[PDB]
């Protein structure tokens, strides 16, 4: 199922729409994990919230402004921290002539500018806002709870994480990136565009996940050096010419406001926002994850970087393997294509 | 700890 692991997109009706953990379910049956990310068009009677009017008083603790250094579809980008502003002061910035979007036909053509001008006249990201524009009342989809297995680490020990367990608000605007990686512990993530203008991804079916790995050491060898996990610094932004020229295979999608993308464990992906929007993201989890998350491979050189202890998906999930886990002797080999235990529904 | 989406 989906052989090709091209990105697929999904028209759920509100019946279908109203279990979370299951219809994330059904979309693996369908091979939509193949591609490392996936779109879901929710029901139109849907809305998460009435108006966003209200908003414009919202403070960004700590806008980041991306500096993206580089050539021939490599780049390193840096973060400089500015100070607090407020929704309504980043929009006037984003709007402004400066750092508006620039005019533009097909998306090919604002694609081709972005990849030509990213590392000019660097952008203001509004990025990582703790918080939610969820109304309270909303059940269905709500990033603040999908009540999946991934609550077992707040139940179990009490343990928050920001922007994992807990959701994030990113305000973009033109030019604002996301550079290439998976997500904290290889789990999912869930990204809802609230409104404004598109996100455009990028993304590398978790079977060729190795491959590009492999590609970004051999680009950045001083970086994998140092750090296995580099591309985790999430500073690695590569073109989509240069995975052809290398020949990853890649898919491309690009989000409205009003559409949730969907990750999936160990997908790559990147991108970049077509001029002022907002999301909402947070990460979770579902039992196929659980294998995911033993393995991962993670970040050694920073300190405080997000571990999850797997411990208790072990016990309360593979409760035959945990002693042989617990030896260091579990040697289960990751199938990508085989979808959740979930879907035998 | 703390998600982030940043590199530095
Ligand atoms: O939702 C995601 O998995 C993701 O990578 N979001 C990025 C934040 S790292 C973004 O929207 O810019
Ligand atoms: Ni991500
Ligand atoms: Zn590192």
């Amino acid at each position: 199922l989906n052989p090709s692991a091209r990105i697929m997109t999904f028209y759920p009706t509100m019946e279908e729409f109203r279990n979370f953990s299951r219809y994330i379910a059904y979309i693996e049956s369908q091979g939509a994990h193949r591609a490392g990310l996936a779109k879901v068009v929710p029901p139109k009677e849907w809305k998460p919230r009435a108006s966003y009017d209200d908003i414009d008083d919202l403070v960004i603790p700590a806008p980041i402004q991306q500096l993206v250094t580089g050539q021939s579809g490599l780049f390193t980008q840096y973060n400089i921290q500015k100070k607090a502003m407020t929704v309504r002061e980043f929009r006037k910035i984003a709007n402004s002539d400066k750092y508006c979007t620039p005019r533009y036909s097909e998306f090919e053509e604002l694609e081709r500018k972005y990849w030509k001008n990213l590392t000019f006249n660097p952008p203001i990201y509004g990025a990582d806002v703790n918080g939610t524009l969820y109304e309270k009342h909303v059940d269905e989809w709500n990033i603040g709870r999908l009540r999946t297995i991934l609550d077992l680490v707040e139940k179990e020990s009490g343990i928050t994480i920001e922007g994992v367990n807990t959701p994030y608000l990113y305000f973009g605007m033109w030019k604002t990136s996301f550079a290439w990686h998976t997500e904290d512990m290889d789990l999912y993530s869930i990204n809802y565009l609230h409104f404004g203008e598109p996100k455009s991804w990028y993304s590398v079916p978790p079977e060729h996940g190795k491959r590009l790995e492999r590609l970004a050491k051999g680009f950045f060898p001083g970086s994998a050096q140092s750090c296995e996990a580099f591309l985790r610094h999430k500073m690695t932004l590569i073109s989509p010419l240069m995975l052809k020229k290398y020949g990853i295979p890649f898919d491309k999608v690009t989000q409205e406001a009003g559409e949730f993308m969907i990750t999936f464990p160990y997908g790559y992906h990147a991108g970049f926002n077509h001029g002022f929007n907002c999301a909402e993201s947070t990460n979770f989890a579902t039992r196929r994850w659980i294998e995911y998350g033993k393995q991962a491979v993670l970040c050694s050189c920073r300190k405080d970087m997000v571990k999850i202890s797997m411990d208790v998906f072990v016990r309360k999930f593979q409760p035959e393997r945990y002693k042989l886990w617990k030896a260091g002797k579990d040697n289960t080999v990751i199938d990508h294509t085989l979808p959740t235990p979930e879907a035998a529904e | 700890a703390r998600k982030s989406c940043g590199g530095k």
